[PDB]
């Protein structure tokens, strides 16, 4: 580690203390993820993460440059970006992300996501913090300490994944499986937070953020969702709200950003869209790669 | 439409992550009976921690490429089990077990730090890469085409799978796809008489004429399974959850 500068602590995400380095000899700029052994051994996030990301090459998906191994220490060298997409947005609270741009992070986002799902590998906490963005207007799935590999078909994995305001209903019901939607459940989630620079459903309890969901696109029945009524964490108490009209719930999209965010927020998960599908989506006919 | 496209990446990926066929050759310390025995136990150590098949099948592509590259004497051999059986579990089980209970397991053979110890040095020597295609990850697409899904033949194709690991020579010299094709056919052909479907020569572009090499090794390891020195796969498979499946009568015949 003697050829890395420290500039600045980052900070900290799903897992270690991330900083800000410079390579000595070549003058490249890094994130450095510094993970601590102490008594377990190499934390199971570290091992999937790095392991899943060597597989994951992509220019919406964040390169992995190195591995490190000192004393009590594990340094994974990552490309760096000086902006997540969190921060972009509360910057762009008043004035707005302009719609194109708003359209290629999106696009971006779906081509970074295609990949991982075309690889067997879930990301499991897609959320703006974990999205980074750089000048040249790239977007980049970043953190794959909570991803998985997943089989064909899917066995049951950790129950109480995904950070809560963008978790998939199938996740908050108890559904003994889930796969790729839930992963296209928080991009949902995301696009809409792009539109209207708020979050979609910002629940405080796992009751709280299903009857946000439920107030919105309204309580699912055995029709709109084949077996919701006798999903482990479904209540026949739960109140029936009626499915509120888009264009209430966000205002500035047309007809065709409508018609995907619709499709992405599908709550029977096998009806939900594709990453493959939704790239495909005339919404995404016209689209450039501006620049914020 | 990502289903396809994972077929075709597990397909390219089963090539890479590829064992030495004749490694145990040059282990001058270690043989094919001893792997077979830490194998063995290793399925022993999956059904007390209740740990995934996918788990095991992981640990042995784990053990067989760090030999494929370095000299391990045989008192040290369990080792490499335990560390490579430690690592699997942490990338695919929820709930992967404690160091502490790997060494209990162990009978104090080996000392937490030696079980950490070889975790570096096995993640050092697979390069950090643990998302190796098994044999189980073939199994489970292989039924989705089935007419229609049968549970005693689901089980017997995961048993037959699962004697494969045992045995070096022949199976290290087949594919993980062409294993569990191998594997389908003969638990398909065992309790239905029914063979490798067309959907599957499609998926997988094999012929059963292309199987048939591993099929007939796969064969004989299914009808020698009761006077095999290892037993734990035959046990575990006694289990009702398994349909009881390693208690049926083998064919005598593939009729190939
Ligand atoms: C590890 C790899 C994938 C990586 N590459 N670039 C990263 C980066 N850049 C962002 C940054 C740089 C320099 C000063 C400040 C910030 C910054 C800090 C907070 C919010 C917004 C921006 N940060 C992070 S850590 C994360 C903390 C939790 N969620 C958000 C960022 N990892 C980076």
């Amino acid at each position: 580690m003697e050829n890395f500068q420290k500039v600045e602590k980052i900070g900290e995400g799903t897992y270690g203390v991330v900083y800000k380095a410079r390579n000595k000899l070549t003058g490249e700029v890094v994130a450095l993820k510094k993970i601590r052994l102490d008594t377990e051994g190499v934390p199971s996030t570290a091992i999937r993460e790095i392991s899943l990301l060597k597989e994951l090459n992509h220019p919406n998906i964040v390169k992995l440059l190195d591995v490190i191994h000192t004393e009590n220490k594990l340094y994974l060298v990552f490309e760096f970006l000086h902006q997540d997409l969190k921060k972009f947005m509360d910057a762009s609270a008043l004035t707005g992300i302009p719609l194109p741009l708003i359209k290629s992070y999106l696009f971006q986002l779906l081509q970074g996501l295609a990949f991982c799902h075309s690889h067997r590998v879930l990301h499991r906490d897609l959320k703006p913090q974990n999205l980074l963005i750089n000048t040249e207007g790239a977007i980049k799935l970043a953190d794959f300490g909570l991803a998985r590999a997943f089989g064909v078909p899917v066995r049951t994995y950790t129950h109480e994944v995904v950070t809560l305001w963008y978790r998939a209903p199938e996740i908050l019901l108890g559904c003994k499986y889930y796969s790729t939607a839930v992963d296209i459940w928080s991009l949902g989630c995301i696009f809409a937070e792009m539109v209207t620079r708020r979050a979609l459903f910002p629940g405080d309890s796992e009751i709280d953020q299903l009857f946000r969901i439920f107030r919105t696109l309204g309580t699912p029945d055995e029709v709109v969702w084949p077996g919701v009524t006798s999903m482990p964490d479904y209540k026949p108490s739960f109140p029936k709200w009626a499915r509120q009209d888009f264009s209430k719930v966000v205002p500035p999209l047309d007809e065709d950003g409508r018609s995907l965010l619709s499709q992405m927020l599908h709550y029977d998960p096998n009806k939900r869209i594709s990453a493959k599908a939704a790239l495909a989506h005339p919404f995404f006919q016209d689209v450039t790669k501006p620049v914020p | 439409d990502y289903h396809e496209d994972i077929h075709t990446y597990l397909r390219e990926m089963e090539v890479k992550c590829k064992p030495k066929v004749g490694y145990m050759k040059k282990q001058p310390d270690i043989t094919n009976s001893m792997r077979a025995i830490l194998v063995d136990w290793l399925v022993e150590v999956g059904e007390e921690y209740k740990l995934q098949n996918e788990t095991l099948h992981l640990a042995v592509n784990y053990i067989d490429r760090f030999l494929s590259s370095m000299s391990v004497l045989r008192g040290k051999l369990q080792l490499v089990g335990t560390a490579a059986m430690l690592l699997a579990s942490k990338f695919e089980e929820i709930y992967p077990p404690e160091v502490a209970e790997f060494v209990y397991i162990t009978d104090d053979t080996y000392t937490k730090k030696q079980v950490l110890r070889m975790e570096h040095l096995v993640l050092k020597v697979l390069t950090f890469d643990l998302a190796a295609p098994t044999v189980n990850q073939f199994l489970t697409q292989y039924f989705l085409h089935q007419q229609p899904a049968n549970c005693k033949v689901e089980s017997l194709a995961m048993f037959l799978g699962e004697l494969s690991l045992i045995d070096a020579d022949p199976y290290l010299k087949y594919l993980p796809s062409v294993i569990a094709g191998a594997a389908f056919h003969l638990a398909l052909y065992t309790v239905t008489g029914q063979s490798w479907p067309e959907s599957l020569i499609r998926k997988t572009g094999y012929t059963l004429e292309s199987l048939k090499p591993c099929l007939m090794d796969l064969h004989q390891t299914y009808l020698k399974a009761p006077q095999h020195a290892q037993q734990s796969i035959r046990e575990k498979y006694k289990n009702s959850k398994y349909h009881g499946v390693s208690l049926l009568n083998p064919p005598e015949t593939l009729n190939l």
